[PDB]
């Protein structure tokens, strides 16, 4: 959580500008409660699902 | 509502709410019993079918928007307006607009007696039943 | 333990395919059996306007018929008319009469002898295997008139829609044994008709009651067959829904056990390494 | 004579006092028919309701003004306010006229009722119309029907029914317009 | 899960044991009634999967008698507590041991196949299931006339 | 009875108990496998159903109250009385009294030579074949 | 075939195989969808049974024997003979021999121009429709 | 699972492999019998989720 | 499983509106015009709210 937070907390809107990050999200073992997506999803503000 | 518990606030609720929401959680229990078995569309027993669109009215009465808290007196009248059947035969997509009609049209001196006594006194529910009959519910 | 859940998941995931398949199969059968049912619905009307509809007759001998399903994955359809045939046998039996019970469908012989063993005398089954015809219904009717009763009661589920199946009781009377006696209204209600038969009125009424019993048996076991298909299509869609919900809870619990497994063996490896290093 | 008023009105009574209350009173085939026999009307002049029926088909629900039915005592014709008649039909052709046009079905045999409200109900088993019969296999069948006289009365009756059907199907296939 | 079914005290009857459950300690009919209740509950636990995925309508008749008696004795094992009467509203029901044995023998033999399931929910003993049965079958007949107002313009 | 193994096999079994045990194992093996279909008691099949109620007789036979071990002769007589079909008349639910009636109603001289002879001799399998019929079994 | 992915094969295969393999992998995408559904073959729709029979044709078409790899033009014409017509009458038991028959009996000068051109030109397409009808298929 | 059906030796037919199962080695008329047996038993294993 | 004309006419309108919504969510892209020819279209927000 601290490594992901130290990355993702620098992607904000300041007063001078903003960074908007589009992040490809891989879900290990198709498990949305695995700690890497369950920690990554706490930072995401939108999801863009590209389906076949 | 089935899992949400609070064994410490029971002796810590508004006595006007304690006597009207003792009826609310039990009728939501039967609505939780009907819709958890009769989802198949098997039959309408026409008494369990009554408590299905009664409990759907208590659910829509318990919706709330964000960053708009309600005082406890304007809550226990909207629970009084729904469990006493004054909000009956209002269509379920009107109750958000209908419980706004209840609080807006009922005389604001009603909520001042209810806040100060903390209790729906016998002199008040006879009066508050009257002021709910004089309510322009949407859709009629 | 963590492998048996992976086999239970595959079992429930396959049941959620098999029941969806046979839901589609029962839908395809229902959409083409409804065609035959609403065409068969016509011929029952001239008899019920010519002979009336008298269920509560003083027959001294009756034959009740419970028209059930053959395949038994229908969802409370066959026991519904079992309740109805034990309600109508507790409606006419109050005077000391003989009752013969027959059933069409294997779910009738397995649920009628439990409620009543001595009056049950015949089991017709394997009806809906190829299709249901009128020669078959008339052969069943002739084997019903191997007995000599004064009434016949048919119990079947009528296909009102794909949702509602109202259990209909249908009655036929023996010709001058009870049919001529139940029509006598200060004279007769049948004397208005001019018989154009080759023989007398009793013979044309015998032939008419045999033909009426045949057409109501054919329509009864068409209506019950397609209402069986409709209740199977609705009963395998509450089944694949529950088998999807059970599979979802099994997948969530399997993922919890998977994560707990990886943490458990990892912690044991770390403990064994720190016990040395 | 009228000492047992049975019926769906009165079956409800004895059923409700003797069946368990979780079951409503079962339906009856009279609840699904709108047209009765002794009731008032449904003639209105010239065209009366004709209902042509087989078990596997409904061939006519339309109003016709005359029907030519092949009874066992000959082809009779049903006009508008015809006398009520339960008529057994032999193998023959049923002609449902409405005017210039008419529908001629050859039927197999089965009754035809005319009701006191003018409702006519033709009720046959197999109504094989004339432009789908072949004229070749009829003689191939009535040849054996003419030849075969068995020892038993059952196939004797079957052969007599065979020849009276095939002979009538002869007379209504050469003389067609 | 038994607590989520509303059955309180949420005691699993097929996982709770005792060394007093012995026919030489508590008697013969007590031990037999206890083993019969546990047999009905185990036979119902073995029917949970097909009831879940096929529906109730496809068991045998003895199976769906077992299911009904088990749903009766699941509700009957629940009880209102005298220390829970401040956050439930039901009065607490101390049941004697002979009352429990007699009531559960009654449900096991089949004397009470006629009552509803919710007649057994949160009651003391086998008298109170019949009291609650007439209390809940007078309730479906409880429809009174004219709303009994006496409130319209009460004088002073 | 499926997962219970004994890798000494029947080489270390009492004779006579061995003469009934392969049969008891085989019918229990059939009763186990034609089950997982016994929930559908509707369709009587009359070949599987005999196997099901026979295995029910055998499964009810092996129930046993604790702190009272049985002598081996009474055990092999009680299993012989179920694998030869003497108990097919009695219902499923009342064999633990029927087996006690069988054990306490046969002559106690059957066991005195079944223990001594070691196996069920031909001079004994027709003695108790008649002894098992001259007793009354609690069930019709 | 549903779980095996290749994220390169978009424009990295044989063009004569790419003409046909899109249809082959979309016909198998329907067969894997309806296959475990209609395990029985009794009461079937006339659209689902057709893609079932086509998927069962392609499945037996793709399987091959060990240590005998096939040149690319020959498997190109085998999947062309499978996903077009020319094989909708052999059952399933003979497609293992029917693709060998359509490999061996076809005038093998279509392979040389298929291999040298790389794709199925419409002239070679018409000779391939013509050459595939005169193959004596061992379906009997 | 082969053993509690009573089948002895409880050899799984659909898990036992050999390098001697080439058609080059044991001949084709043995290999075809073995492959047909495995095909039949695997299709029965597929049908057991219906016929049970 | 039943058919296109099985359901109502308001269901026909739900099908029609959703099928023209499913196509109206599609968009030609300005970066993909080099290999699809047709020029891409930057749709503003005030236009897509009004269009839908």
């Amino acid at each position: 959580a601290t490594d992901l937070g130290g990355l993702q907390e620098r992607i904000t809107t300041t007063t001078k500008g903003s960074i908007t990050s589009v992040q490809a999200v891989y879900v290990p073992a198709d498990d949305l409660t695995d700690p890497a997506p369950a920690t990554t999803f706490a930072h995401l503000d939108a999801t863009t699902v590209l389906s076949r | 509502v089935g899992l949400s518990v609070s064994r410490v606030g029971s002796a810590a609720q508004f006595p006007g709410m304690k006597q009207v929401a003792g009826t609310l959680k039990l009728e939501l229990a039967q609505y939780r019993e009907v819709a958890a078995f009769a989802q198949f569309g098997s039959d309408l027993d026409a008494a369990t079918q009554y408590v299905l669109e009664r409990g759907a009215r208590l659910t829509e009465m318990l919706k709330q928007k964000q960053f708009a808290p309600i005082p406890i007196e304007r809550q226990t009248v909207a629970v009084y307006a729904a469990t006493k059947g004054f909000l009956d035969k209002v269509r379920v997509q009107d109750i958000v607009a209908a419980e706004e009609a209840v609080i807006s049209q009922v005389n604001p001196a009603v909520f001042k007696i209810l806040k100060a006594n903390g209790k729906i006194t016998p002199a008040l529910d006879a009066h508050l039943k009257a002021e709910l009959r004089k309510v322009k519910l949407p859709g009629a | 333990s963590n492998q048996a859940v992976k086999q239970r998941i595959r079992a429930i995931k396959n049941i959620g395919k098999i029941t969806k398949a046979m839901k589609m199969v029962a839908a395809s059968k229902m959409k083409n059996a409804q065609i035959a049912v609403e065409q068969s619905r016509g011929l029952v009307d001239p008899f019920v306007r010519l002979f009336g509809d008298f269920p509560a007759v003083n027959s001294n001998k009756s034959v009740v018929v419970a028209v059930t399903s053959d395949k038994g994955l229908c969802g409370g359809l066959n026991s519904n008319i079992t309740k109805y045939t034990r309600a109508t046998l507790a409606t006419t039996e109050s005077e000391g009469k003989d009752v013969v019970v027959v059933s069409i469908g294997d779910k009738g012989r397995s649920q009628l002898t439990r409620i009543e063993s001595q009056r049950y005398q015949l089991a017709i089954a394997d009806t809906y295997k190829v299709r249901v015809t009128f020669g078959q219904a008339s052969l069943i009717v002739e084997e019903l008139i191997k007995h000599n009763p004064q009434s016949y009661q048919i119990l079947f589920n009528k296909f009102r829609s794909a949702i509602s199946f109202k259990p209909t009781v249908a009655t036929i009377l023996s010709p001058d044994l009870l049919e001529k006696q139940l029509e006598d209204v200060t004279g007769n209600s049948l004397d208005a008709y001019d018989i154009e038969a080759s023989h007398e009125r009793s013979d044309v009424l015998r032939d008419l009651t045999e033909f009426h019993l045949g057409v109501t048996l054919y329509n009864a076991m068409l209506e019950n067959n397609c209402s069986e298909h409709a209740s199977r299509m609705s009963a395998m869609e509450n089944s694949t829904k529950s088998a999807g919900e059970m599979l979802g809870k099994l997948t969530l619990d399997y993922n919890r056990k998977r994560q707990a497994t990886i943490t458990t063996e990892l912690i044991e490896i770390i403990a064994g390494a720190s016990a040395l290093m | 004579e009228a000492a047992a008023p049975a019926g769906p009105k009165e079956f409800t009574e004895v059923w409700n006092k003797k069946a368990p209350s979780t079951l409503i009173v079962p339906e009856f085939p009279s609840n699904y028919t709108a047209v009765k026999a002794v009731g008032e009307g449904q003639v209105h002049g010239d065209a009366f309701p004709v209902n042509f029926y087989t078990p596997h088909s409904i061939l006519s629900q339309a109003q016709k003004d005359t029907v030519v039915l092949p009874g066992v005592d000959g082809y009779f014709g049903v006009k508008a306010s015809h006398v009520p008649t339960i008529a057994q039909l032999k193998p023959g052709v049923v002609e449902l006229h409405s005017g210039a046009e008419s529908e001629k079905f050859f039927v197999s045999g089965g009754f035809a009722f005319v009701h006191p409200n003018g409702v006519t109900d033709i009720c046959v088993l197999e109504a094989a119309t004339l432009d789908q019969v072949d004229p070749a296999a009829v003689k191939s069948a009535l040849a054996a029907a003419s030849a075969a006289q068995p020892t038993d009365e059952f196939e004797q009756a079957a052969n007599r029914a065979a020849i009276e059907l095939y002979s009538a199907l002869e007379s209504a296939v050469e003389a067609k317009a | 899960s038994i607590a989520e079914l509303g059955i309180y005290p949420a005691v699993d009857p097929l996982d709770s044991t005792s060394r007093m459950l012995n026919p030489n300690v508590i008697g013969a009919e007590h031990y037999n009634v206890a083993r019969g209740v546990q047999k009905v509950l185990q036979d119902y636990k073995n029917l949970q999967d097909i009831i879940a995925i096929l529906g109730m309508d496809e068991l045998s008749e003895e199976d769906k008698l077992t299911v009904a008696r088990a749903r009766k004795i699941q509700r009957f094992l629940s009880q209102p507590f005298q220390v829970a009467e401040v956050f439930t509203g039901t009065p607490g029901k101390y049941v004697d041991l002979a009352d429990t044995i007699s009531g559960f023998q009654g449900v096991l033999t089949g004397k009470y196949d006629d009552l509803p399931e919710m007649a057994f929910y949160m009651v003391g003993d086998i008298k109170e299931v019949k009291e609650k049965a007439d209390k809940m079958a007078k309730d479906i007949a409880s429809r009174k006339e004219a709303d009994n107002k006496k409130v319209s313009e009460e004088l002073k």
